[PDB]
RNA sequence: UAAUAGCUUCUUAGGAGAAUGACGUAGCAUGCUACGC
RNA sequence: GCGUAGCAUGCUACGUCAUUCUCCUAAGAAGCUA
């Protein structure tokens, strides 16, 4: 199961952003939407990779946003 | 079953057992036939209010813990989306997201979406010549499992820097953190 | 008196499987409230009559499915089962056929109502429902036409709509045949009587009418539920074009609805015991149940799936806190245990081992939080499959 | 509604009844607490008295569980069963409680009244958890000490703008100053409801009090006042956050060419850098608030929190920043009521500034890249709770000495409380030693360091002055006036102002004293700005009077005395009073 | 229960019941109490059916009557809701313009559709893209339902403020579209 | 912000009914015994 | 043979309680469908 999982951490990744009121920026907001769904919207597994890079990249270029290195400690 | 009312019920059964063991005749036998009744019915009245009781005891239990645990999960909902998220992206481990997290971690976040159109613009902050290193050779950056063209440096007075003056000598003089721009390749 | 009625467009936030919003309609306490004291009455009638053309009110559990399916079958011929598709139904369903469902609906006051309440109420409906006033996102737009999906009586006026529709196919298909091609005698003079009692006739012909009723539900049995149709026409009387087929449906949607209703949205079964390929977003397959045959109803695997690892809220994930939102997703993944193929029997066992792993966190929990079990537990019986084995059997 | 236990982090489900801070603890615990100390009443989801008609049974060994609910040894249904027994008291979460053996500091902590010096030195000494809990229930407890003060009432009214108090007999009186609030009843018959918030200062002749009140009513002679209640918050955060020490700099970022004045404090600008938190002790007036500026200077971009415990003190650093900062991107973060005067010359009350300056207590919860924590001997674990809670951060930086007078204490009345158990920072510094340590006085002359260099630090200091000879050391009886319950020294006062017209350079001195009475009272007979020892930390003048009003244990204290005269920065002319004080300090004749 | 003096003679039919017991009676008078006390442990449980109807109804008339008081303490706030909506929106009206266009409706009766189109004194254009933009109301003046408008505002999706010089071909991309632009009749 | 309608599962409460058992009272039928005629 | 009284057995009516079942309504949680 590596397709499954690419679309279920699409989900969880979209609800951490939605949490963190990414939602208030429409412009981003929309990229946002777009790539999860074309994410959920796949056959192909580097399609998928591709754009979870892409939508990931949203997360992590927010620095105040989340603590990286606290979340990538507890791995 | 440990309880007053039963005790009468199992002593009055027993005293009918022992006598219906003799069971001779007869006024004695029905007489003790009515006493056991009438105990019998007052302990079912007990038990009946004892199985009331411990029914709305089972109400309570399971009311009080339907609201402490979904009072816990609706309180840690941040924290606990965020940890479900990295465990599912370590549990993934595609190469260009753990490079892309290993770089975060360190400080060399994107400015902007990572595009997937080929020659299209990343804009990229380094934060010191170690991230430089490994990731930029020569007019080449290497991020995201990707090979991409370097193009603009510029330092946060966005003075623009050529790639000849970053070294181990002249950088520690530098604006850091680093703002490169490159195109996909 | 004439009230106009502002009506909310709300998005639905629910499982689908395409990525296009959904939105539903909001109508006012004033339309519904009126609405629902016009035509309750008639709604409760229609959901509680079993072996109708509409099935509405009528179950899929205890032997419902199978019924429906009998009652599809109500001795037609030469039988091939058919379903069709409309494309965007509720929007472009022409202002003309909205009102002719409202009238049908209201011809049953015929006693408790004037010709003025009617025409009264007629407008009602359509200045609230069929032409009003939307809000969309704070800004008030004036609706073009098409039936609202909030109405009281919307899935009995699409089901109206539906079987007009179907009717019209019919009619087309009937008198564009040749009629000199026509080997049965009986079918010609019908043709000949359809055409004078639609271009040749003013006043209703009831004999017609009944005789036309007839050869309806005798050659092109209908089992209709808003907007899904299932139908067991004759198959000899269609390929002979004296019965509506695909083709007849698709040109009446051309020039009625203004929709291209493509065929690869419409199905056609020629083998019975197979059943309609879907009806209700289900699937039938036939299954010896007892010791008799009956048609049992399965849904898609990755619905139900879905509908486990997705949800709407952040307190459904806790699992131990809803049991019965897996109880109930096992009660309608049930019949996938008789589907031949093995991993749509296995989603129905996986239901019920994590019901079973459910109840065990669930018990050790509550003793963690307490030192005492439940004194009252009945929780077993919902990881044993005959407590779903008899929510598909015809004794209730 | 569940829990975690104070001493052992456990599950639980029960609280201490008698304790102040009804604090969450777990079955075992419960019970180590409850049969050895006095406290005798738990709470649950249900409080544990006893369910009669009417009974009124707190003990928890002698109740039971009955039936659906607590019930006495007489009253119990009879189905039983304990609820204090096996060692454990019967709570939520019963077979997952695992003890400890702080159960014997914990019964101390709630125990004692704070009157002694050794509940501070075990209030500070103790696990994380229990730093905590003692600070919170050390707040509490001197909140609840206010309730004990007496009722106040008017005599009448002569003048409107001076009122006439009346204490209640039998009952301590409260000191007269800005720091008391008061709330009104007028209870005759007739409106037992408050009637506005007044304050209060002494008059210096007769008995009179020249109020103030955030309304206009008047108070018919029924008509008083009580000091209000301050409900103290609960408080999560560590005291510290744990160290971890990096290997380079991350999250700032260095200078071109920072200046030609802070080129010395380079190296603990990157030792700062390196670490999670640094410490910096100093004595008074060697460039430890100059440090932080200039580390403002070093790290440019770095979004800075200055805070500290003090107005005074956070108003001096506001003072040096506007001298050295960019004065565009501040700030100043001032509570709602804003009891004194704060400094208005930045962009007020702006959170989202760069360089923003506040007090602990009205710190807003943000962000931040390094927080730099000013003065900590005035803090108490509580403040560093606070700040460790509402600001987040990436570098601490606590800059302070132990030296310097600590934080009040009013509840202390017996013994001394030594440097290190102020606070936990002040606590690591003389443990093991601050992370930055700069001694010499680039501030006071030399005459003034080379004799505090004799009173509180051991021949430590060099500094950098020439002693202009401007120090001078009164020999002055000083009758005293015990008016205020803070001290008034009248003939002192009249020395001062017999030679302040003979002194024709000194007629801006600030006025410094020990006592509140006489600091704010001397401003009608000689018009200088006045300034209590304990908010005249951090804060320097040109030019310092300072009177020892009387003899006591407060004025004659030798860490007040020195950041008393360390303030000053040409000259000080101080009045002393101890035939030693006045002795061991080395000033002119007079 | 307690109260009715059915418990009463209850309690004295069982305390003549055990003393004679005790004393031992006959055979005869420990029937005739036997059934006494049974007679009237029948009363009492027979009125105690009574009282617990009693209370039963009670409760359930009690309930009934806060759910209506409630129930008519909640119409009333909705009430003066809905008539606070109304006189706002009433206080809301352009009232000359609105006046002079229904003074020239023959019958006094004219279409919703215009009543904003001809009175309304504020209009808010919504655009989605630039090339709509420079179509419809390009400038800081234009012409719509044959009246002339000045903007006054223009805000983007996100409810911040944009200016006319950042509205271009070239700064489009960096603009959260769409565009709602408000305007004031002049 | 969250529409109309249908079906189903689970839980709680109230009423009504049925069945079985228990007790008490009243009425009727029978057997035995004591007294009077 | 009759009347009165007592005991035992049986049937009916009424009242109370215990258990099980059915239904009617109300309230709440959830699932699926159009
Ligand atoms: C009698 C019953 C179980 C039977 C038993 O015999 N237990 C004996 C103890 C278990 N052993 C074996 C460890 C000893 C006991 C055990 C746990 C008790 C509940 C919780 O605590 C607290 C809860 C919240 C409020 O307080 C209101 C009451 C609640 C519902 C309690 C009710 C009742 O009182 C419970 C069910
Ligand atoms: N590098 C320096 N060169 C010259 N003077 C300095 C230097 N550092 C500090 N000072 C002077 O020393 C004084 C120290 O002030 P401050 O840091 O507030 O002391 P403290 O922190 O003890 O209150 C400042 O007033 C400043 O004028
Ligand atoms: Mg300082
Ligand atoms: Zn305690
Ligand atoms: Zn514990
Ligand atoms: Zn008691």
């Amino acid at each position: 199961s590596k397709m499954s999982d690419v679309k279920c951490t699409s989900v969880v990744l979209l609800s951490v952003l939605q949490q963190l009121r990414v939602e208030s920026s429409s412009k981003l907001w929309a990229q946002c939407v777009q790539l999860h769904n074309d994410i959920l919207l796949a056959k192909d597994t580097t399609e998928a990779f591709e754009k979870m890079v892409s939508l990931l990249s949203v997360l992590l270029s927010m620095q105040g946003a989340v603590d990286i290195n606290k979340l990538c400690e507890e791995m | 079953s440990s309880l007053p009312s039963y005790a009468a019920f199992a002593t009055a059964q027993e005293a009918y057992e022992q006598a219906v063991a003799n069971g001779d005749s007869e006024v004695v036998l029905k007489k003790l036939k009515k006493s056991l009744n009438v105990a019998k019915s007052e302990f079912d009245r007990d038990a009946a209010m004892q199985r009331k009781l411990e029914k709305m005891a089972d109400q309570a239990m399971t009311q009080m813990y339907k609201q402490a645990r979904s009072e816990d999960k609706r309180a840690k909902v941040t924290s606990a989306m965020q940890t479900m998220l990295f465990t599912m992206l370590r549990k993934l481990d595609n190469d260009a997201l753990n490079n892309i997290i290993n770089n975060a971690r360190d400080g060399c976040v994107p400015l902007n979406i990572i595009p997937l159109t080929t020659a299209a613009k990343l804009m990229v902050v380094i934060p010191d010549y170690n991230t430089y290193k490994n990731t930029c050779d020569g007019t080449t950056f290497t991020y995201a499992s990707a090979l991409w063209e370097i193009q603009q440096v510029v330092d946060a007075d966005s003075k623009i820097v050529q790639l000849s003056e970053i070294s181990m000598d002249n950088s520690p003089n530098l604006a850091w953190p680093l703002i490169v721009t490159a195109l996909r390749a | 008196n004439v009230i106009p009625t502002i009506t909310q467009m709300n998005l639905k936030y629910a499982i689908s499987a395409k990525n296009r919003a959904r939105t539903v309609a909001g109508v006012s306490i004033c339309s519904t409230m009126t609405n629902r004291q016009f035509h309750q009455k008639l709604l409760k009638s229609i959901a509680a009559t079993r072996g109708a053309t509409v099935v509405i009110g009528t179950s899929k559990f205890y032997g419902g499915w199978h019924n429906m399916l009998k009652t599809v079958y109500s001795d037609v011929e030469n039988p091939h089962l058919m379903g069709w598709d409309y494309p965007k139904c509720d929007r472009a369903m022409p202002n003309m056929l909205r009102i002719m469902a409202s009238l049908v609906l209201a011809r049953k006051h015929t006693t408790c109502c004037s010709l003025s309440h009617r025409f009264y109420r007629l407008a009602n409906e359509c200045a609230q429902v069929l032409s009003e006033m939307v809000m969309c996102g704070g800004s008030l737009y004036v609706k073009p036409g098409g039936t609202s999906s909030g109405d009281a009586t919307t899935a009995y006026a699409n089901s109206v709509f539906n079987i007009c529709q179907a009717v019209t196919a019919n009619v087309n298909a009937l008198l564009s045949t040749d009629g000199n091609k026509i080997a049965d005698k009986y079918v010609r003079n019908l043709q000949h009587r359809l055409y004078e009692c639609l271009y040749r006739n003013r006043d209703v012909d009831t004999d017609f009418v009944n005789e036309f009723y007839a050869y309806l539900r005798k050659h092109f049995s209908m089992m209709i539920l808003s907007d899904d149709a299932v139908v067991c026409f004759n198959s000899t009387y269609a390929s002979q074009g004296l019965v509506a087929s695909i083709k007849n449906f698709k040109s009446v949607l051309y020039y009625q609805n203004n929709v291209f209703m493509s065929e690869a949205k419409c199905w056609t079964e020629t083998d019975l015991t197979k059943g309609p390929h879907e009806f209700c977003s289900q699937h039938t397959m036939l299954v010896k149940q007892g010791d008799d045959y009956v048609y049992l109803p399965y849904p898609d695997p990755s619905r139900i799936l879905g509908a486990g690892c997705f949800v709407d809220d952040i307190v459904k994930t806790d699992g131990t806190l809803m049991i019965e939102r897996f109880v109930s997703l096992a009660i309608d993944a049930y019949p996938l245990t008789k589907h031949p193929n093995q991993e749509y029997a296995d989603v129905f066992h996986l239901y019920l081992q994590y019901i079973r792993k459910l109840h065990d966190e669930l018990t050790g929990h509550m003793l963690d939080m307490y030192s005492v079990m439940l004194t009252n537990d009945n929780t077993s019986r919902y990881w044993e499959p005959e407590f779903y084995e008899a929510m598909y059997t015809p004794h209730t | 509604a569940v829990g975690a236990c104070v001493l052992c982090n456990s599950q639980t489900s029960l609280r201490c009844g008698a304790c102040i801070r009804r604090p969450f603890l777990c079955c075992k615990c419960c019970y180590d607490h409850v049969i050895s100390t006095s406290h005798k009443l738990v709470l649950s989801v249900n409080p544990y008295v006893c369910n009669a008609p009417g009974c009124d049974v707190t003990d928890v060994t002698q109740l039971y569980l009955g039936g659906m609910s607590y019930y006495c040894k007489s009253h119990k249904p009879p189905i039983s069963f304990p609820l204090c027994a096996n060692g454990q008291v019967f709570g939520l979460y019963k077979n997952t409680c695992v003890g400890s053996d702080n159960v014997t500091d914990f019964n101390a902590i709630a125990t004692c009244d704070w009157t002694n010096a050794g509940d501070y030195i075990l209030a500070n000494t103790c696990t994380e958890r229990l730093k905590l809990f003692a600070a919170e229930t050390l707040k509490a407890t001197e909140e609840t000490f206010k309730l004990s003060y007496g009722i106040a009432t008017v005599r009448e009214v002569l003048s409107d703008r001076e009122l006439h108090l009346s204490w209640e007999v039998g009952k301590p009186r409260p000191p007269l100053n800005r720091n008391y609030v008061f709330t009104g009843y007028r209870v005759t018959k007739n409106s037992k409801v408050q009637i506005g918030e007044y304050t209060f200062e002494k008059g210096d002749y007769g008995d009179a009090v020249v109020y103030r009140g955030t309304t206009t009513y008047k108070l018919n002679v029924g008509d008083y006042f009580v000091l209000t209640s301050h409900t103290v918050m609960p408080l999560s955060a560590p005291t510290l956050v744990p160290q971890e020490h990096y290997v380079r700099i991350t999250g700032l970022y260095p200078t071109l060419n920072i200046s030609d004045e802070f080129s010395s404090n380079v190296a603990n600008y990157q030792k700062v850098g390196m670490q999670k938190y640094s410490t910096l002790q100093g004595p008074p007036g060697t460039g430890k608030s100059h440090f932080a500026i200039g580390l403002a200077l070093y790290y440019p971009s770095a979004r800075i929190v200055y805070t500290a415990c003090s107005h005074a003190a956070v108003d001096a650093l506001c003072e040096k920043a506007l001298k050295y900062l960019p004065i565009d991107k501040c700030s100043r973060i001032i509570p709602a009521r804003a009891r004194v005067e704060c400094f208005d010359k930045f962009k007020v009350n702006s959170t989202l500034e760069q360089y923003v300056f506040c007090t602990v207590n009205a710190l807003p919860e943000t962000t931040a890249d390094i927080v730099v924590f000013d003065e900590i001997s005035m803090a108490t674990n509580y403040d560093l709770s606070v700040v460790n809670a509402r600001l987040r951060a990436k570098h601490y930086v606590y800059i302070g000495d132990p030296a310097q007078l600590p934080a009040p204490r009013t509840l202390l009345t017996k013994g001394t409380l030594e440097p290190e158990y102020f606070n936990s920072v002040c606590r690591l510094m003389k443990t093991i030693g601050p992370d930055m340590f700069l001694g010499t006085c680039r501030r006071c002359p030399a005459e003034i360091v080379d004799t505090v260099s004799a009173l509180v630090y051991d021949n430590k200091l060099k500094a950098h002055k020439d002693k202009s000879a401007q120090c001078f050391k009164m020999f002055y009886k000083g009758v005293i006036t015990h008016d205020v319950s803070s001290a008034i020294n009248r003939p002192q006062i009249g020395v001062v102002r017999e030679f302040l017209t003979r002194n024709p350079a000194w007629r801006k001195a600030v006025f410094i004293s020990p006592y509140n009475s006489q600091n704010a009272v001397a401003s009608k007979i000689l018009g200088l700005p006045t300034q209590t020892v304990d908010s005249s930390q951090g804060s320097e003048y040109d030019y310092v009077i300072f009177t020892q009003t009387t003899e006591t244990a407060h004025s004659c204290n030798v860490n007040r005395f020195n950041v008393a005269i360390t303030r000053a920065k040409v000259g000080i002319l101080c009045i002393m009073s101890d035939r030693d004080l006045y002795d061991k300090l080395q000033f002119t004749s007079l």
